[PDB]
């Protein structure tokens, strides 16, 4: 599979958006190689200004990720906001 | 290898006066396990109205949803964090109404969820002590 559709949040692709996907995309922001994101995983990640916010399929060599997309992770996890976010 | 050991982070249990303002350092215990992450509602029993949300210096900065009394921490860098004993996580603050009635008006966890620097759940090793405001008297 070349492109997938996001579940937005989900870094370690357990159905789940909570704090353990925080701290994961944290520790990969960090450093790359701590942590062995997926492809799927990158797509779920990029939760902020994503490639498509109507959450089609995208290109897991194009996201970009930053802490801001960790930020927005963890407002959605206490219900602050709903992913996606831009800015 | 899921961290090992273990904490208890506490809800004191305070007393107060009717019309009081209450600050509540809710604080971890026996600290023996490195903490990446957390989430988890804290709310207390009517009519204690509630106050606000300060983060405290014992794990990572507090991310507060006040509507929901929702609150969660994420270590900057995923990290996990071994507490001081005695440390405050969060800090609440609750206001008794002045026709409060005597008694124990319990403020407790819920919904927590409680992660290691991997993204293994830990919930379990976290022994969560409720507390309370206990209300006298005027
Ligand atoms: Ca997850
Ligand atoms: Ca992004």
């Amino acid at each position: 599979h070349m492109a997938s559709k996001p579940v937005w949040g989900d870094v370690n692709c357990d159905g789940d958006v909570n704090v353990a996907d925080v701290v994961l995309l944290n520790k990969w922001l960090n450093n790359n190689a701590d942590y062995a994101m997926t492809d799927q995983g990158k797509v779920n990640a990029d939760c902020f200004n994503p490639q498509d916010a109507n959450g089609g399929a995208v290109d897991a060599s194009k996201v970009d990720l930053t802490k801001t997309d960790s930020d927005a992770i963890i407002k959605s996890v206490v219900h602050l906001i709903t992913l996606p976010a831009k800015g | 290898t899921p961290a090992t050991g273990s904490a208890e982070w506490v809800i004191p249990t305070v007393n107060a006066k009717p019309g009081e303002k209450v600050t509540m350092d809710v604080v971890v215990k026996n600290s023996a396990i490195e903490v990446a992450g957390a989430q988890f509602n804290i709310k207390q029993t009517a009519p204690i109205a509630y106050g606000s949300a300060a983060s405290g210096d014992a794990y990572a900065a507090i991310v507060p949803n006040e509507t929901e009394q929702y609150y969660a921490f994420g270590e900057g860098i995923g990290k996990g964090i071994k507490a001081a004993d005695g440390a405050k996580i969060i800090t609440l603050t609750f206001n008794v109404p002045a026709d409060c009635a005597k008694g124990t008006y319990p403020v407790k966890w819920s919904n927590a969820f409680i992660t290691d620097t991997n993204g293994n759940k830990i919930t379990d090793k976290i022994t969560l002590t409720d507390g309370a405001i206990v209300v006298g008297d005027t």
